[PDB]
RNA sequence: UGUAGUAUGCGGUCCUUGCGGC
């Protein structure tokens, strides 16, 4: 009886604490991350999950169809907006592709494939379930970001 | 809710465009941004290099990302016409012809009004002063700094006391001084900002600004460029000004008119530092003159320094009278 | 959240909820402090026949460290918060 | 010279590219705009999915506007039957209906989050611009607030010195220190008036006898609070959404583009000196052009007189206050 | 039934039912928007018809829909000619390319059932004018449409102190999309009161009164009444 | 009223604890209120949550029939077999309402006697 | 069991020259 809600909460707490600790000095980075987190579900519901991920990648000045989440470093960007976008993309894609971990209750809907490349050549039902999971995890992430992270 | 209305007439064709580049039309947003720039220019004299105070007062007056604008600007009536008009200093590369390039632009005169409304007298006065300074010493739209945006106040109607229009050259001469002193008085009385006085501003401002006048014409149709050939004997006032500017013997610049004290896109094919030289048309007692405004800022552009007094030599080449100071 | 809350992020989650549901930040801080204090002392009815937890709760001690050493901390804290919320609801309905 | 990509699933990107190349005919504007958003890569190595970069796939701005308006016009019959049913719903209640043309450009919903970063309120089924009833109610309430503050500012400030002191203390708490500066300008009066109308409605009982002249009629504070309602009492005037008349969509375009060119953007955001070395960052956004005619309707639940008063207030607000976005620049203004 | 101030006197003579969805408005590439249905939807409609037949002891109407069995893959649909793409046997419903399954009896029977239930006028437009804008999709696809294609409306509160959105003054609301169809059952028995007037003596005198008083009317459902949300056209029908 | 073959594809069997948690927390929790027309808002103290058993739920019951009471019963239902037969015939494919909230379309179930 | 509308109050706003030079 291991509810996925516990995994969602643990992963969201871990990622928000990670960004808080790594960028405790950069208040503007925290504000940008919080704003992007609480605005992402609207973008996903409007234009879809793949469009949202491609929008994040474009804001990262990175090419699409040739970039996965494992090969991006969120801290390797000078701009605060790029920092926050990279962190949000990494967190969302990590939850979608691996979950809280291999040994955890939730291991991610995608086995290990990049969520964008997964969305490119999968059925509508799979991308719908992925969108639902992304909505839930983004809700938890926004909750925790509003909890700890400072507001821009 | 004090409000002011300014009915303005386009002395020269105005190249103001919206999203559709092929269509020219008057935009409230562009005018508001230009008034923001001109208010910065006038307030730089009082605020000097203290950019923080200027930013705070501008956010107080024109609004920022955390407060709605304290002054709202609208364009109410547009008795304007759109036609074709040659570009100020652009020549077509057509074989043999080598004539000008004519874009769609607002026709001369083109009566229209601007309404500025606020809830406080001081901020409305600041906005009105910025707008009148813009109209008198600046242009609007594309190629404003090349005599294509000059506007005269056809009529004014304000419930707040303002500065009267000029009649002669000296009136426009000391209007700079009285506008600056009134702006400083408002800044000191209302917001109590001082910012001391360090040196000349990094941006274009009135700390180091000069105004000159040249030429004299009685017909509006004999001012803007008419001839399609520079060598033609029939040249209007602005055509003669352009011909003198293009002459190598005019100024002492090593590259001539292709120097770097003017706008950045000259030879280097890079940067966007606008030309501190601004050309316009000034009407005084039904007499038209070419007005030249220069903003000799301390730093021309971060990473590039150009000599300043060389441009004054051009003023000596044409013998333009120094209206201010 | 009673069926999902864990010890590590209880304080931050309750802080978020207080800030969201408080007109004043002082009210949210007071609610956070009073909830954190009150939810500590609540007797639990574990599935296993264990009374040491209740003995630790009754006395007032390093009970937090004992739960850190304990292997059923998550169930204990979930039952504690659920019981405290039930007591709060009962008392509020009593008032009104 | 531009590379177009589609982050939608495969076997659908082909149809999206066919729609954007005008090879096929799409009929829903919201569908092509949102669910089939293209990512355009110019010489710069970045797939910017913004209207400024989206328009690069067309010949010019005019072609983009023509394509959008043709897609909008392809559903004219369905929009006509929808508007007929909407008018029938209007007439079902004792609703007063008035038509107003757009004096200037109008844009509602510009702040909505989207891939383009500049959205627009389009009806989901038919893809036509419209004004939500919430926006009309809010603009009417704020016009009433502004009228009350301009007319009865000092009076309400004196009557509610406790409330104005509470608001000043709150502002001091949030807005930096500002211990007692807190200027008693018109904005503070508007804020305390809104606070009275929102959380302190009952204390507004004494003020209810006041009257303010709107247009040609006179409206009481009690009338306004009855119209809009409180946390404990529901409003009595139903504000319906506004939709353009289907007839005008046949001839003149119902959607055009507008540009914002933020020079000195680092000066505004980061703090660099303005100067002129501040190459602009143009951003385009959709907006319904001026002259487009909209139909508004306000219904009553208790008294038709309240409906007439609300109609007059809304007409005055749309004439002066303006609805939509960028109202400080004269956008979203209506004329008789 | 009696008001809240007193309930032991008698019970209500009417019993409304849950407004189960029948057609969902989904955006389409051709046929600007389409009315969508699912096999579970029509199965529940058949169950509702069976319940009506059992209540009225009228088996004749029981088999009206009993001639419609369907089974669709997740990438197949039975759509009208308007929605079908020209030169390509495929349809697009707001996010998905679906191959057009070939079948006519099911859609014809559904149109006939709707016509019998709600007459020849389908809420301001003829019913035959929308028979080519109906799509029957897979169950998961219909669930995804009903969960993700609903209206999401963002609203803010503007404070007069600054003219900007207040601190935490923004919120999102979920709305059923416009032009959607919900069917409900309203069962009626003998009134439970005593000494009834002759005009409402029997159940049919309640049936006709309800039908005449709630035919082609307009009602407000849910919240946001003051801002013009939740307004619905109601049509009452009998078998 | 549905083909049993389609049901086979959507049958799952879970653990005991999982089934208990499902049956405890997957029911329909519906919040209801009462609105007064005088003010148009919810009446004070009128909000409450009611729990409803989900639709499309299969349940089974056992009816134990014994020897009919000796009260000069007709020979048609004289034996136990006859009475169980008549009960099954008269209750097969029936529709009946159980529980409260009958006035709001809650409780209607379909009974299919086991033959 | 019977009677019972998750409803009322809330503006997707605020901030930005279609320019720079021949």
């Amino acid at each position: 009886i291991r509810e996925i809600e516990q995994e969602r909460a643990s992963f969201a707490f871990k990622v928000v604490s990670d960004i808080k600790d790594k960028y405790s000095q950069n208040k503007k980075v925290q504000g940008k991350y919080s704003s992007y987190a609480e605005k992402a579900p609207t973008i996903i519901l409007n234009n879809g999950l793949g469009a949202t991920l491609a929008f994040f990648l474009s804001k990262l000045e990175k090419p699409i169809d040739d970039v996965d989440y494992k090969s991006i470093n969120p801290e390797s960007f000078g701009n605060a907006e790029n920092i926050a976008y990279a962190f949000l993309y990494k967190h969302l894609s990590t939850w979608l592709a691996e979950g809280n971990g291999k040994d955890s209750a939730f291991s991610g809907l995608t086995n290990g494939e990049d969520p964008l490349k997964y969305i490119m050549e999968k059925t509508a039902i799979d991308v719908a379930i992925s969108t639902e999971e992304a909505l839930s995890i983004l809700n938890w992430i926004k909750k925790f970001a509003k909890a700890m992270l400072e507001e821009e | 809710m004090y409000s002011a209305t300014f009915t303005l007439e386009a002395i020269t064709p105005v190249f103001m465009r919206g999203a559709n580049q092929s269509k020219a039309e008057i935009r409230a947003a562009s005018i508001k941004g230009l008034m923001r720039w001109w208010f910065r220019a006038l307030s730089g004299s009082y605020f000097g290099n203290d950019v923080e105070g200027l930013r705070r007062v501008e956010e107080y007056v024109f609004g920022s990302t955390k407060r709605e604008s304290r002054v709202v600007v609208e364009v109410v009536k547009e008795h304007v016409e759109e036609r074709f008009c040659p570009l100020p200093m652009v020549w077509k590369k057509k074989k043999g012809v080598t004539t000008r390039v004519s874009q769609r632009a607002i026709a001369p005169g083109s009566k229209f009004t601007l309404l500025l409304t606020s809830d406080d007298e001081e901020v409305l006065k600041l906005a009105c002063y910025s707008l009148i300074g813009l109209v008198y010493f600046g242009g609007i739209g594309f190629r404003c700094s090349r005599g294509a945006g000059s506007l005269k106040i056809s009529s004014l109607k304000s419930d707040v006391q303002l500065i009267d229009l000029p009649k002669n050259k000296n009136q426009l001469g000391q209007m700079v001084n009285d506008l600056t002193v009134e702006i400083a008085k408002i800044l000191k009385k209302t917001f109590l900002c001082d910012h001391e006085n360090k040196n000349c501003t990094s941006y274009s401002s009135f700390w180091c600004f000069y105004l000159f006048l040249w030429g004299e014409k009685a017909e509006l149709e004999e001012v803007y460029y008419r001839s399609n050939n520079l060598e033609n004997e029939r040249l209007t006032l602005l055509d003669l000004f352009e011909k003198e500017f293009k002459n190598k013997n005019n100024h002492l610049s090593n590259y001539g008119y292709r120097d770097f004290v003017f706008g950045l896109p000259r030879g280097t094919k890079k940067d966007r530092r606008a030309s501190p030289i601004k050309v316009g048309i000034t009407e005084l007692s039904e007499k038209y003159h070419v007005r030249v405004s220069v903003f000799k800022t301390k730093i021309f552009k971060p990473g590039m320094n150009v000599k300043w007094d060389n441009i004054f030599v051009f003023l000596e080449n044409i013998g333009a009278e120094r209206i201010y100071p | 959240f009673a069926d999902v809350i864990s010890k590590e992020f209880l304080h931050q989650l309750v802080k978020y909820e207080a800030v969201r549901h408080s007109i004043d930040k002082n009210l949210a801080e007071e609610f956070q402090s009073v909830f954190a204090r009150g939810h500590q002392g609540v007797r639990v009815e574990l599935e296993g026949n264990d009374e040491e937890i209740n003995k630790y709760i009754s006395d007032g001690a390093n009970l937090e460290t004992f739960l850190d050493k304990y292997e059923k901390a998550v169930d204990v804290i979930r039952k504690q918060v659920r019981g405290f919320l039930n007591l709060v609801k009962i008392l509020y309905e009593s008032i009104r | 010279n531009v590379v177009v990509k589609y982050p939608v699933n495969s076997e659908l990107a082909n149809y999206a590219e066919k729609f954007w190349k005008k090879e096929l005919a799409i009929y829903n504007l919201s569908l092509i705009l949102n669910k089939m958003t293209p990512f355009v890569k110019r010489r710069s190595e970045s797939y910017k999915s913004s209207l400024s970069a989206v328009k690069e796939i067309f010949k010019n701005v005019d072609d983009f506007q023509n394509f959008l308006n043709s897609v909008l016009r392809r559903s004219l019959d369905e929009y006509r039957v929808f508007f007929e049913n909407y008018e029938r719903l209007f007439n079902s209640f004792s609703s007063k209906i008035f038509s107003m043309r757009t004096k200037s450009r109008l844009v509602v919903g510009l702040g909505d989050e989207s891939v383009y970063e500049t959205s627009i309120r389009l009806h989901r089924n038919y893809g036509v611009p419209y004004i939500p009833g919430s926006a009309l109610k809010g603009v009417a309430k704020h016009y009433a607030f502004s009228i009350l503050a301009r007319e009865n500012g000092d009076e309400i400030l004196r009557i509610y010195e406790s409330v104005k002191e509470d608001l000043k203390a709150r502002i001091a708490k949030r807005d930096k220190i500002k211990k007692n500066d807190v200027p008693e300008d018109y904005y503070l009066t508007a804020a305390v008036i809104q606070e009275l109308f929102e959380k302190k409605f009952d204390e507004l009982g004494a003020i209810r006898n006041t009257r303010v002249e709107i247009g040609d009629t006179v409206i009481s504070v009690g009338d306004i609070v009855k119209i809009f309602g409180t946390q404990k009492e529901e409003g009595s005037v139903i504000f319906f959404d506004a939709f353009p008349t289907p007839e005008q969509l046949k001839d003149k375009p119902n959607l055009e583009l507008d540009i914002m060119n933020p020079h000195y953007q680092p000066y505004y955001q980061h703090g660099e000196p303005p100067g002129d070395w501040h190459s602009p960052n143009p951003i385009f956004f959709l907006t319904v052009p001026a002259g487009v005619e909209f139909t508004f309707a306000v219904a009553s639940r208790d008294l038709d007189d309240l409906a007439e008063k609300a109609e007059k207030l809304l007409k005055e607000a749309l004439k002066k206050f303006g609805v939509g976005a960028k109202t400080s620049l004269g956008y979203g203004r209506f004329d008789a | 039934g009696p008001a809240t101030d007193g309930a032991s006197e008698h019970a209500g003579a009417v019993s409304v039912g849950d407004a189960k969805i029948l057609l969902f408005p989904v955006r389409s590439a051709k046929g600007v928007f389409a009315f969508v249905t699912s096999p579970i939807v029509i199965q529940r409609l058949k169950e509702d018809f069976e319940l009506v037949s059992e209540i009225e002891n009228d088996i004749e109407l029981k088999q009206i829909l009993s001639r419609f069995k369907v089974e669709l893959s997740n990438n197949e649909t039975i759509a009208g000619n308007a929605l079908i793409l020209n030169g390509e046997n495929k349809v697009i419903l707001e996010d998905i390319v679906l191959k057009v399954k070939s079948d006519s009896n099911v859609i014809e029977n559904l149109v006939e059932v709707l016509k019998t239930l709600f007459g020849d006028n389908f809420f301001g437009k003829p019913i035959e004018s929308i028979k080519e804008r109906i799509a029957i999709v897979s169950d998961d696809v219909f669930k995804s449409f009903t969960r993700f294609s609903t209206e999401i409306v963002a609203r803010v509160r503007i404070d007069a102190e600054k003219g900007t959105v207040a601190r935490g003054g923004l919120w999102y609301e979920e709305f059923l999309p416009s032009d959607t169809l919900m069917y409900s059952l309203i069962a009626v028995g003998s009134p439970k009161k005593e000494n009834l007037p002759k005009e409402v003596d029997n159940t049919q005198k309640i049936v006709n009164v309800l039908k005449v008083t709630f035919n082609n009317a307009f009602l407000q459902i849910g919240g946001d009444e003051t801002v013009g949300k939740g307004f619905v056209k109601v049509r009452a029908g009998v078998l």
